[PDB]
């Protein structure tokens, strides 16, 4: 398979403050990474997929960027509602992989 | 709106059969370019991919698990069902349920998961 | 007087198409663009009367040298869109440098002179694109990819020919001139956002 | 009858040319090999007069690809030889295309049409060995590259070269035939053992 | 730099036999891997060069193979004069590496 | 014939100088395009290569060693020097003396090498 590598395992961070996730694939993904929200008691939210297009209604501080084998995620104006474990996600192949997540936290 | 919500036994004891249901609405399976696809977050651990269904009665199964993974439909019920032969304790995860369309490929809604515990 | 000089200036219209071309690392592409800019626009400064004394070479020359760098660069845009891995991306490459060499020798003003290049292309990125989407069980190029380079580069595309094959039936000299900006903006359009086999 | 069927027989030479190329996984020179042994051919076909009724093309088209294939023949079998990376690889391919199409189209017959690629592609592949050779600190191409490769590929290059463009003078039947199978024999040689970007 | 990975450690044969030694390159070395033979007490002599030329002298049971990145080198008719250390060597760069060596035994 | 041969201290005491000597006949390294490279064994261990020095005065060094190698030349009297500053008992070790050529890159001839036993 693929081995999808984020960066921060987790990361504490000020309200109104700016966070940076970062993802190393072990092979070349073509931009087709995605970015999964997942909170406890619920489903995982699809912010972000093909790298950098933000699904609708998703509040517009969530931007991804990278193109061949590393990507990154970053939240800007970061609110108290975004602390939650951020998931990249390989879709290159049908053969889907995560990442091993980044538990966001506050300060 | 879409919704897809899981179901399954809750606790089993080792070396049977976990038969995980999946069953949705707001969308059809056999609808072109549709699919369903399963995943698990094992005890303490990061999201591992299972299996997907296909509206064209395609599958692929995760080659860790391709011997004891099965996947099955049924459109007249708007229902997908994962079968996962002999359990081992490994197997004590949340298992989710998550829709995958032809427009993007990653999955774009999931279920609340529901939580499977394996033991003696 | 605009009948000798818009044509000749709107030439410079693919000067923007050799920028972006380099500025990507499309080093081939932007040479065909750039050798296709020289023999356009000396093609059109030296049939323009007031201006035909500054060509140094015949006519035969220039004209054939626009006619073949304007379908050899239809045919590298599209080629760069198709976005082949080696050793088929040097292979097509030299189709239709070969290819389109021999028809346009035979006939410059004949049928299948622009049409043969974009009509293979285009068959050669539909069996690509259709394959990936069975591969993909979904839709190859990113909706992105379609709404903002393939969608836009084809629209220009379209209107470069309906201009230059239909419309300057009515007039040359603003028709023309408009044919050259619409297809070095479909060539802006039509490449990727960067050479992914040189950076 | 020789004078009509050797020279029409001995293009068949870069048929081996083809095949190797092929075989090492060189497609876009096995594509300029096959399209040069065509014209050639055809050319040779075409001129003699007991079988001139054949060519289904006009002597104007024949003649040149003739010309033109042979001069970008000896261009991508001495890049074949410089062996560069992308973006360089297509860049200068392009460059012998684009340069001997111009060149040819001016004066198939005047002076640079061979010695231009030719002059060129060695000065290009002397740049890069001897950029090489500072780096190594050392012979570049292996003493075996050298003594199996571009020794007797340039042997054979210009036995090709003197057939062609002095010993003419004195037979045409012969001498040209021999100059068909010196200039597949150098293109042989000059050609690495595997394309390294595509095996 | 470049590591130089030889498989076989240690390496045990009949006399008459035939012993092939696989190598390894991180990155390629575009042929560039030469073969030495090391004896206790003695200087190591150069067998083979850019991959397969031997040097002169050498008895004609070496040969050496391979392009890119994986190379092998292999002794027939083994004597019991072949019983030795055998080392590749990386000089692609200047940045010498040699591998971890092979040791040859009797059976 | 071509001959290399090393000179050594045998023991010294760490964080000290350890000054190598490699004497040779049959070349002189000022002929073009000829060089004289050092390689060690250590205790146990697989080849290392140290230094190389060259006819027209260049010099290369291990990157892990680059900071306290240093090499020198004396064609007058067809030597070399190798010094390695701040010893450690990591540095024991058999130092070979190899000569390396313009049309084959790699060393075709080394001295029979050095033991240099260091430690307190
Ligand atoms: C599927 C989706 C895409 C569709 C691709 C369609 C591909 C099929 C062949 C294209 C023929 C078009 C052509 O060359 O024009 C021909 C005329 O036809 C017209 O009148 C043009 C009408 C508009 C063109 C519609 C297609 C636009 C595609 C956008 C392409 C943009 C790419 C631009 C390059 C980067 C001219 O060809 P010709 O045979 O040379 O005729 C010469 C005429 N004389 C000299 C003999 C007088
Ligand atoms: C440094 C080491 C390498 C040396 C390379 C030398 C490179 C310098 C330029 C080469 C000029 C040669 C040439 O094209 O011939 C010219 C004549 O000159 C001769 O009479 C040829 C004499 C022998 C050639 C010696 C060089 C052989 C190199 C081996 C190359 C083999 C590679 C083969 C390709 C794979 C013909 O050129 P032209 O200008 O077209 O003249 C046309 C004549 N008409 C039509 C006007 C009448
Ligand atoms: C990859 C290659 C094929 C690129 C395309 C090359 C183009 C310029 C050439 C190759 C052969 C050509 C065809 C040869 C002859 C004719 C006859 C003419 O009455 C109609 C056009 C038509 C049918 C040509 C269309 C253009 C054509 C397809
Ligand atoms: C990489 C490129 C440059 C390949 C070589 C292209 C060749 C075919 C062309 C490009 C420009 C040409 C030159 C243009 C004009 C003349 C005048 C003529 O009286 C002597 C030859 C000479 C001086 C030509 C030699 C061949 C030449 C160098
Ligand atoms: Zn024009
Ligand atoms: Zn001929």
């Amino acid at each position: 398979d693929i081995q999808m590598t984020q960066s921060p395992s987790s990361l504490s961070a000020s309200l109104g403050g700016k966070v940076t996730i970062t993802c190393k694939a072990s092979q070349d993904i073509n931009e087709y990474i995605a970015w999964y929200q997942h909170k406890p008691g619920k489903g995982p939210r699809l912010l972000i997929h093909y790298t950098s297009t933000l699904q609708p209604g998703i509040p517009s501080r969530f931007s991804g960027s990278g193109s061949g084998r590393d990507y990154s995620f970053s939240i800007s104006n970061l609110e108290p509602e975004d602390i939650a474990t951020y998931y990249c996600l390989q879709y290159d192949n049908l053969l889907w992989t995560f990442g091993g997540g980044t538990k966001l936290e506050i300060k | 709106q879409v919704t897809l919500k899981e179901s399954g036994p809750g606790i089993l004891q080792p070396s049977q059969t976990l038969s995980l249901t999946c069953s949705f609405s707001g969308f059809s399976l056999s609808t072109s370019g549709m699919g369903v696809s399963w995943i698990r977050k094992p005890s303490g651990k990061g999201l591992e991919w299972l299996a997907h269904i296909f509206w064209d009665d395609d599958k692929r199964y995760n080659p860790s698990l391709k011997s004891r993974l099965t996947i099955s439909k049924d459109t007249s019920s708007n229902q997908v069902f994962l079968m996962i032969t002999s359990i081992d304790t490994a197997d004590t995860a949340t298992y989710y349920c998550a829709r995958r369309t032809w427009l993007l490929h990653a999955m774009d809604y999931w279920g609340q998961g529901t939580s499977v515990t394996v033991s003696s | 007087v605009a009948k000798l000089l818009l044509p000749t200036l709107s030439s410079l219209a693919f000067l923007p198409t050799v920028s972006i071309a380099t500025k990507r690392r499309f080093y081939m592409e932007a040479m065909v663009y750039l050798f296709t800019m020289f023999f356009v626009a000396f093609s059109h400064a030296c049939d323009g009367p007031g201006l035909s004394v500054l060509c140094f070479m015949r006519r035969d020359i220039l004209e054939y040298f626009s006619i073949y760098g304007t379908a050899l660069s239809m045919w590298v845009s599209l080629m760069a869109l198709a976005d082949f891995d080696e050793p088929q991306r040097s292979t097509f490459t030299m189709l239709g440098v070969l290819t389109i060499a021999v028809r346009t020798f035979h006939d410059r003003w004949g049928y299948g002179v622009y049409s043969g290049p974009i009509g293979t292309a285009t068959l050669i990125i539909a069996v690509k694109w259709l394959k990936k989407m069975k591969e993909k069980k979904g839709l190859y190029p990113d909706k992105s990819i379609y709404t903002q380079q393939i969608g836009p580069g084809l629209c220009f595309g379209a209107l470069a020919l309906m201009l230059r094959f239909f419309f300057e039936e009515w007039d040359y000299t603003y028709v023309h001139s408009f044919y050259h900006c619409a297809l070095a903006m479909s060539f802006v359009l039509l490449l990727p956002k960067v050479n992914k086999k040189a950076g």
